[PDB]
RNA sequence: CUCCGGGGAGGCGGCAAAUAUCCUUUGAUCCGGAGAUGUCUGAAUGGGGGAACCCACCUACUUUAAGGUAGGUAUUGCAACAUGAAUACAUAGUGUUGCAAGGCGAACGAGGGGAAGUGAAACAUCUCAGUACCCUUAGGAAAAGAAAUCAAUUGAGAUUCCCUCAGUAGCGGCGAGCGAACGGGGAUCAGCCCAUUAAGUUAUGUGUGUUUUAGUGGAACGCUCUGGGAAGUGCGAACGUAGAGGGUGAUAUUCCCGUACACGAAAGGGCACACAUAAUGAUGACGAGUAGGGCGAGGCACGUGAAACCUUGUCUGAAUAUGGGGGGACCAUCCUCCAAGGCUAAAUACUCCUGACUGACCGAUAGUGAACCAGUACCGUGAGGGAAAGGCGAAAAGAACCCCU
RNA sequence: GAACCCACUGUCGUUGAAAAGCCAGGGGAUGACUUGUGGAUAGGGGUGAAAGGCUAAUCAAGCCUGGUGAUAGCUGGUUCU
RNA sequence: UGAGAAGCAUGCUGGAGGUAUCAGAAGUGCGAAUGCUGACGUGAGUAACGACAAAACGGGUGAAAAACCCGUUCGCCGAAAGACCAAGGGUUCCAGUCCAACGUUAAUCGGGGCUGGGUGAGUCGACCCCUAAGGCGAGGCCGAAAGGCGUAGUCGAUGGGA
């Protein structure tokens, strides 16, 4: 667990309707994360970096799309996402 | 023989061969000079930064060997040449050997 | 494979021919076999494969001077 | 910056590493976040991060 | 009515792929003649 | 990313404009040299595996929970050391440490195997042809090489390559076809050793010479007509150790980049010469299961022929300088050479590559399959097969605004 | 006698809905039965309750690349005055 | 204009090269080869528009509605024309927006174009432990070479293991 893995851990937020209510709800944070993270890895980097208390990571990839722009053909990168739950009311 | 971005140029070839201004960039073997060889845009109007558009004039660049470097004492056009003078390179006039006045 | 180990001997190629001089491929092979040696400088005996021309060899000239020029060789005998 | 650096020990480098890098991750989340106008600062701790290894690699 | 081509995966990759190719002599000549060619694919 | 050198007003790679933010005379972008970093698969080498994935162990440090960093852990061969059966000494076996190897790549070299279509106007001997192809393995070249060689006025003098000799002498179901040598003229030239061991070669380090990887300076033209535009018309000048080439709104030695010429290297590399320190040549000391012979095959231009000479699968088997080999069956005489141990440059073969230059070679159905995002699209389970597609304008100045829809 | 596995008769279809089918009838249907997944056998070879059948819509000797521009006393073609 | 293959002059278009004479070299002349590549005809606005389960009307939107949306009726399957899993495919899933091409007709619709979202596991499955047929195989045996077979082992589910 040494820092610079832990400041590669993380990417960034997740802007989305399904992200923003759960946020509101019940109080879960959505992240981007890197595609090698793992749940232990993800939950220290949290507890270093935002100095809040983590129950439990729940996380999923998927798969990039493929399209054609002009007359060849690309894919984008996997994404994977980490949903945090954190204790009674934080952040 | 190179000219730079302040210079006093005159044009020796083309449409506004006789008239001369300031050279405003040199950008591989093409040059602008103020004031000299304007043409005329038909801007569309451009949607996300309002300003609609119109009939606009702006300079266009000629080749770098359709001007030349100005001399001031005789207003005649002139090649360029170096010099090593004290331990500076300098750029003089071939016709006369004075080195060239920057503006 | 069929190789003597004193000679060096193998099997060659050549012709079978005919009355009428038709000609196809043989193959000539040496009188190969396996032989126990008595080794008396280590009391043991030596198993070789080589021919008959390789036993007249070893009588001419003794087993241990044949085994030494062996292992000079890098054979593991 | 290359020359103040390499004036420094090489303790105080290493604390310089960390510090970089977690002013890079932040400058990285509040990007993410959008906002910041300026992103040459992420280029400028990137290039530094750099720096600052080549320098200790050389020094040990 | 039934066709000839059933793909299975496995069945692919054991008959046909990197590893059984680079198994056999006659599998790396197949392999360098490829890279030859110049393939952007070496193997299925 | 770092250091050194060059350079001196712009720059943030292209498709691909523009925007925005920036960097830069406190030396940017860029060019050359030396370093630093360098994920995973792949000989892949910790075990496995459906390539880019799954699962581990050991040690040192570090963390406080379920980890992180760094290193190590393949096989085979050789050397040393340790240990160690049947079996008493031993040996086999087992293990540790150190060193080496494996894979890839155009052609050329050397070796181990080796066709058929076809021709013979059919076809089996013969030809095709030791070709195509498969396998093993070197080097910048490889192989060969210093007479047990030729010749036949008693002369030449190691190997290799070219011209003649000569389509000759011969071989051949004497068919179709195959095809020398001696001698002469050239290219290049070189000999040295077998146990106290030579020439030579390869590495290492030093010292000289040469070259190479950025670069700097580099002469000299004005009027006039046509024209959208002058480099073209007419008139008169200049430079030339520079009238090669490319570009510029049409055709330029004097407009631009250059050209002849002169100058230049912090650092780094190549070649050559001399010296020094290793290694190697070199398990080899005059050549016995060898020369020769019987049987079966192969090679020699030479198909068993009057068939010498060379290699050997099988069976045998000398003399040893008062000796032995050859001179195309064989004998005698003459001449010539010394096998059964080695090393050796040049003249010769080739081009995946790098630089310069050239063409009575092509100009988009041509020239590479491919001038264009091509071994791609597409076809096939797979090996594999395999396209089409260049051109606005000098400059986007790429058509503001109005009208029909 | 349904599912499932076959393929005896007829009409239609034959530039088809389909490079072997649809419809109406037909046979077996606890067995020498039908079927999924993964394996083995490779070309003068394999496999065959045997038809010269099958071996990727190809079989009296598969496909691909090489020898190769095989040979053809045969057929066609061969460009201005 | 000449006996011919052909030559000469000139109007329009075009926008930068062409080339006498006499010599020299040839990828030097096309109607045919069921020749090769591209473009375009005739048949001809002809056949056909892919199961004979079936449609009708009112309102909406829209440039335009037999085919889209909403509603009221009618008909069809119901041991599959319904609901799941494996294999195979890979974004076809959901929302907004567009109608050139694609859809055997039109399309405002779409599995079509563009933009943005969406797959949450100690208990499900894989990974993992174990082995079948079979594969590979340290030493080993055999073989001109390449290689064949095989011991100890090590892999291999379609089977056993919370």
């Amino acid at each position: 667990m040494n820092n610079e893995r832990i400041y590669q851990v993380l990417k960034g937020p997740v802007f989305s309707e399904k992200a923003q209510v759960l946020g509101d709800t019940a109080g879960v944070q959505v992240f981007k994360v890197d595609i090698n993270a793992t749940k232990l890895e993800i939950k220290k980097a949290v507890e270093k970096l935002f100095g809040v208390e983590v129950v439990k990571v729940n996380t999923t990839i998927t798969k990039g799309k493929t399209k054609r722009f002009g007359r060849t053909l690309g894919r984008r990168s996997d994404v994977k996402k980490a949903y945090v739950t954190l204790k009674a009311g934080q952040d | 023989a190179k000219i730079k971005k302040g210079d006093q140029v005159i044009v020796i070839a083309g449409k506004e061969k006789g008239k001369q201004g300031t050279v405003l960039s040199v950008s591989e073997d093409r040059v602008k000079v103020e004031g000299l060889n304007l043409v005329k845009k038909h801007q569309k109007p451009n949607r996300v930064t309002g300003a609609e558009g119109g009939i606009v004039t702006q300079e266009a660049s000629l080749h770098i060997s359709n001007v030349a470097i100005l001399n001031a004492t005789t207003q005649k056009a002139d090649r360029v040449g170096y010099q090593v003078i004290d331990g500076v390179k300098t750029r003089v006039y071939k016709s006369t050997g004075e080195s060239v006045a920057v503006a | 494979s069929k190789v003597c180990q004193v000679t060096g001997k193998r099997p060659v190629v050549g012709n079978n021919v005919s009355h009428a001089n038709n000609k196809t491929k043989r193959r000539f092979e040496p009188n190969l076999h396996h032989h126990r040696f008595w080794l008396e400088s280590e009391k043991r005996f030596v198993r070789l494969r080589l021919t008959t021309k390789g036993m007249r060899i070893i009588d001419k000239l003794g087993i241990e001077k044949v085994v030494a020029d062996l292992r000079a060789q890098g054979q593991k005998i | 910056k290359t020359k103040d650096l390499r004036e420094k020990s090489v303790e105080e480098l290493k604390a310089l590493l960390d510090e970089q890098q977690l002013n890079q991750f932040r400058l990285r989340m509040a990007k993410a976040t959008g906002q910041l106008g300026k992103s040459h600062e992420v280029q400028v701790a990137r290039k530094t991060i750099a720096r600052i290894k080549t320098l200790l690699t050389e020094k040990q | 009515m039934k066709r000839t081509f059933q793909p299975s995966e496995l069945k692919r990759k054991r008959v046909h792929g990197f590893r059984a190719r680079m198994a056999t002599k006659a599998g790396r000549q197949v392999l360098a003649r490829r890279r030859a060619k110049g393939r952007h694919s070496l193997t299925v």
